[PDB]
């Protein structure tokens, strides 16, 4: 119960910003189509590191 | 004089230390 | 020593480190065999060593 | 006004002595009151010339003069309970100087301290300076190892000591150093852990240390 | 009349005066309301005071507690974080309880923290303590170790008498006379 | 084994964890349009696989599971 | 009349004066409001003052703590970063507790950081300590090294006496007289 | 009056004055408000001052740090980038703690970085260190190599005595007199 | 007054004047506001000045770093592109620390790049470093090749003494006198 | 404006000596108050010529001249505790000079120092420089290895020394370098990795035999 | 105006010598003060003509004249502690020039240095320059290996010296190169990595290095 809380909230931390920032720009998607995929591997690789160690 | 200072030995290394006298 | 030495594989698991000096090794082998705990035998062609 | 009024309210911790070279010396008794008097000469509320003397500071100033003009001298300490007549604790078993070359020693030492009226040189014994230090180290029940050699002894306190003997040893050495000085007998307090930590060794004239159940090490004879 | 520092605090300014009065100079404390205090000395005692500022690293900083880095106001708390906020409160409770003994003026205790023995299958290690103290002078401070060693021993699960170290000392000499204003 | 399955459910949880960020973000952009009647299961699955092959998790997990035991 | 540095800090400007006055040069602490301080030097003493600027690497940089790189205001923090935040608060709390000992004016302690051995089955290594100190002169500073190691030993989990190193030195000579204005 | 440079910073210009006075040429320092500073020399000393600009590489680059490449405000940080930002903050604090020793004017310390730390199954390698220092002259700089080496040993987990290299030297001769203006 | 270069900046114009004055021709630095600087030469010196432009590659490009090809704002950061910014900051920091030695005027350091060592099963190879330097006239530059070879060794994991290459040299003759105007 | 008012407040840390070439010599006692006096003359508020002397650099100035006209000479140090009659410590057993060229040395060294009046030549011994060096080295109870050769001996301090053994050895050489200087006897404090502080043995058929001193050492696993 | 007024305030670190070629000579003691006195003279605020001499470059210029008109000469160094009377250090055991031929060489050397007045030639020994270089080398406790051959000796220092053994050697050679000059004896400091760090080996006559339990290295003696 040392890393389960850590991985238990940083997935929820990502969806407040990754989904919240299209709301603030509405109040163009080809340039945003490249940035969206750039973070999800770096969260996916970080959780792999604490998976296999 | 001669002697041995044993700190938690294992009874092989004790009787081997007496194997010179 | 002018003879080959054959140490068995149960007495080849122990370890040693240091600076030794051989000039009369038949007296030196006898003293170290009681300190290490060993038995040896010279049959005329080789020196056998057990634990 | 006078210098004794220029200092603090308590006119008891300083002792102003008049020098012979038209200087005016101030005699403190610890390092905290020396910077109290040194602040007075630093703010500059005094027109004439003055100096501040001490006891430990004054003892390493005329020991530099005693390093080049009198080498190979066996002395102990200079005591300043009266600064107009210091006491010179000279050795007894390691000298050969007669009275005449002791007289010319008192004259060159009189010219080094213009405030003193006359220096008295008394010869102290050398086996009683160590018999009182040996008797004092046995009163506190301290482990030690005496090493006698020519011209000074050395007590070595090694091993893992605990907390009630660190204070009780430090209160005795700093009070032996206060009265006798540290130029002949040296105390070496050294706190170290168990050598050959959890290792089994075989002491005496043919030594070996066992680092494992199957590993023998043959260093210097333990 | 020249100023050293400004914008100081109430608890910080009463320490800088106590250091300069130790070195025979008299200073003035001038409040300024919202900005904070400011400290001025006279003019010929200005060279000496700037030497004691560098030496003593004045002004002091507020003393750091381990619970400042892990506030309870924060939203997420790990079990390691709740291991560092609990142990940091016994460490403060002991030095607030050691000041109510007789003869003691101040103290600071330190407890050995451990965090790695919880989440693995390894058993936790023994507890280690360390305490400092400042005693009023004139007291026979040799016998003061056998009651404090006994008091701190069974305040935990199992400690040894060589895993606790108490290093105490007496206080300095009292400073009561006025420094004295430089005359001109 | 009961410790092993317990350690297996942690890496069951950890590898799943990027994809829950994927399943919610695909519903938000659909909800940003008036496209609310369509299910996002079709649009979730491409971005649920280019986050696997560009990450190259097939060699990352398999090497990571075997390095826990042997040393090279 | 010539200025050397401007826009300086408060703790910076009270320390640049203490280095130049050691080398027989005087400066002026001219305030400028909310624009920060500024330091002016005389015109014949301009060439010497720039030489001590290059040598002493002035202005002084702000002191760096390890807790500034891992801030507590973030929402989610790694277990490696909270451990580096824990050890950087024991490193400051043991250092600030060191100034109340008998004779010490300033000290600094460094702790060995271990972060990558806590996750694997390998046990963490033994922890090392190192300390510096500055004592008031006149003290027999050979005997005061044995109680700092005694205080520092069982304030941690399990250390030995060969992994702790204390390197101390007496303080420098006092600077008490005024530099002096350049007469012409 | 020729114009050499314009738009400089404060401490990049304060090095050029200390460099030009080492070579017997006199410079004027002019503030220009928001647009930085500017530096003018006399007319016959112009063609000899451009030579020292190319040799001494002016203007100076800003000193680079490892933590400047890895900003703390990124959304996601890899385990390689979090350990690189730790070790860069350790050598900036170990350098400032080495400068408070007796005699050191400046120092700089480099540590070996681990790059393939967690991605391999291999254990991390041993730690190597190196250090530089500049001392006040008059010091026996052969005897001062055994205190920094003892200090640097137990500032890490387990380093050997041949993985630390200290190369130090005394400082240059002091520059204290004015250059002198070219009469025409 | 034939112009040959215009639209330069502050760091480019101080190099073209420093080269042409070495070859006995003079220039005039004229500021031009927002368009940078401009350089015009006299008509007898026009033929030789164009000849020195083609050989010396003027105007010089600004110096390149590897970190400019991989900016921090690229939020997709590969591990191949993470060791490239950490490597490119070590050689930018070691040569800024190399210039603080006794007698060194300029330096440049290159490190061997291994980037694919984290994704394959092979262990990484050793590291090969190389450094250049330029010294002042009159220095015994033969004994100063052993301080760089000792300082550079334990700045990495494990390098050998046959993997380090130090090529150093002395500086040119100083240029002090004026070129002189072309008299007609 | 007299010269001795341009200095600091206290007239005790400075000493002004008139030369024989119409030049004033200022006598400091360390390098910090020496930089205090070069700073006054550098800004140029004095109408004459004035020099600043020291114990290190005025012992390194006439040791470069002495190593051009009189090579293969055996001297130790020049003590300037009083600047009107300096003391020159010479070796008794490594010289060949008689009394006629001793007066030649005393008049040609005087021409180098226009502040002095007469140089005093005394003959120090050569065993007592190492006798006080050994007896002072045994008192701190430190491991050492003496390597005797001609024209100088050498003490090597090796091993894995701890903090107290480092502190006592650094403070002892500074009091020995002041008296003798590092021309004859040289110290070699160095840190290697062996728990056996300096010594090493080899073992065969009789016990341990002490090997000769060499540069390679066996590192210690503990 | 006069020349000595145009220099710095400290009129001690320089000394102005009147020349024979109607040009005053300034004698600086290092390279930093040579550029201090050349920058003043380069911008031309001095009416007459002058030159700057030094300790080092007047010893490499006059040895360029000396190895064209007098090749196969045995000399050590020129000392300029008084620039009006320099000392020239010849060798004793390596020349065959007579007594009169030394005085003709000095009068043709006096014309090269117009600031000087008379050159005093003395002959130093050749076996003491190589005795002080070994006796001074055993004092620093440095491992060495002396190789003697004709027309010069050399000292080879090898092994894995640490950071304190590479600092006593740098401070001793430059204090020796300053005294004698690098014409006769030359030192060589080369540092190499150690092979036998964690290895087990046998020393003596039949030496070998075991890099592993099953691997032998027989080095070429």
């Amino acid at each position: 119960m040392d890393d389960l809380v850590f991985a238990g909230n940083k997935a929820l931390y990502l969806v407040l910003i990754l989904s919240g920032w299209p709301t603030i720009v509405a109040t163009c998607l080809f340039l945003l189509s490249g940035w969206y995929g750039e973070v999800l591997l770096s969260y996916g690789r970080q959780v792999i590191f604490l998976a296999l160690a | 004089g001669s002697g041995f200072v044993a700190k938690d030995d294992s009874l092989r290394t004790f009787f081997d230390a007496m194997a010179l006298q | 020593l002018k003879e080959p030495v054959i140490v068995s594989k149960m007495a080849a698991r122990k370890k040693i480190t240091g600076n030794f000096e051989f000039h009369d090794p038949n007296a030196l082998l006898e003293k170290l065999s009681l300190q290490l705990g060993l038995i040896w035998y010279f049959d005329g062609q080789a020196i056998y060593i057990y634990d | 006004a006078e210098l004794d009024s220029l200092l603090g309210q308590e006119k008891e911790r300083f002792q102003v002595l008049p020098g012979r070279d038209k200087m005016l010396y101030v005699a403190a008794q610890n390092e905290r009151d020396t910077l109290w008097a040194r602040q007075v000469l630093a703010r500059g509320d005094y027109d004439k010339n003055a100096r501040v003397i001490n006891e430990n500071e004054e003892n390493k100033r005329i020991s530099i003069w005693l390093d080049t003009y009198y080498p190979q001298l066996a002395y102990y300490r200079i005591h300043f309970d009266e600064p107009r007549k210091p006491v010179f604790w000279l050795s007894r078993q390691r000298n050969t100087m007669s009275k005449k070359e002791l007289e010319v020693l008192s004259q060159k030492l009189r010219a080094l301290m213009p405030y003193a009226d006359s220096v008295n040189i008394t010869l102290m014994d050398d086996v009683t300076a160590a018999g009182q230090a040996e008797a004092g180290l046995k009163q506190q029940a301290l482990p030690y190892s005496r090493r006698n050699h020519k011209g000074g002894v050395t007590f070595v306190i090694q091993g893992a000591l605990d907390d009630v003997e660190i204070l009780r040893a430090r209160q005795f050495v700093d009070s032996y150093y206060r009265t006798w000085g540290g130029r002949y007998v040296q105390f070496a307090i050294e706190l170290k852990d168990d050598w050959l930590k959890g290792r089994s060794f075989q002491y005496g004239a043919e030594g070996y240390i066992k680092m494992s159940p199957g590993h023998w090490y043959f260093p210097s004879p333990l | 009349d020249k100023d050293l520092l400004k914008g100081l605090d109430q608890e910080q300014a009463n320490e800088v005066i106590a250091v300069l009065q130790m070195h025979n100079i008299e200073a003035n404390k001038i409040d300024s309301g919202k900005l904070g205090y400011s400290i001025t000395v006279a003019e010929p005692d200005f060279t000496a005071a700037v030497y004691w500022i560098k030496t003593y690293q004045l002004p002091p900083r507020p003393r750091v507690e381990i619970a400042q880095m892990f506030p309870a106001d924060s939203l997420v708390s790990s079990p390691r974080a709740e291991k560092a906020r609990l142990y940091s409160a016994i460490e403060q409770r002991l030095e607030q309880s050691l000041q109510t003994m007789e003869g003691v003026l101040s103290a600071r205790v330190h407890i050995s923290y451990d965090i790695d023995a919880g989440e693995n299958g390894r058993p936790p290690k023994p507890v280690h303590l360390s305490a400092l103290a400042v005693y009023e002078r004139g007291s026979p401070l040799a016998h003061q170790i056998s009651d404090i060693k006994r008091f701190l021993k069974n305040s935990f699960a199992d400690v040894d008498y060589d895993n606790i170290s108490v290093v105490l000392s007496e206080r300095s000499d009292a400073q009561l006379q006025a420094p004295g204003t430089p005359v001109k | 084994a009961l410790s092993e399955i317990k350690s297996a459910f942690k890496i069951g949880f950890y590898l799943y964890l990027p994809f829950v960020v994927v399943d919610l973000v695909v519903s938000s952009v659909l909800l940003a349009l008036g496209m609310m009647m369509m299910s996002p299961v079709t649009i979730s699955t491409p971005i649920k696989l280019v986050l696997f092959v560009a990450l190259d998790g097939w060699t990352l997990l398999s090497k990571g599971l075997i390095l826990q035991y042997m040393d090279i």
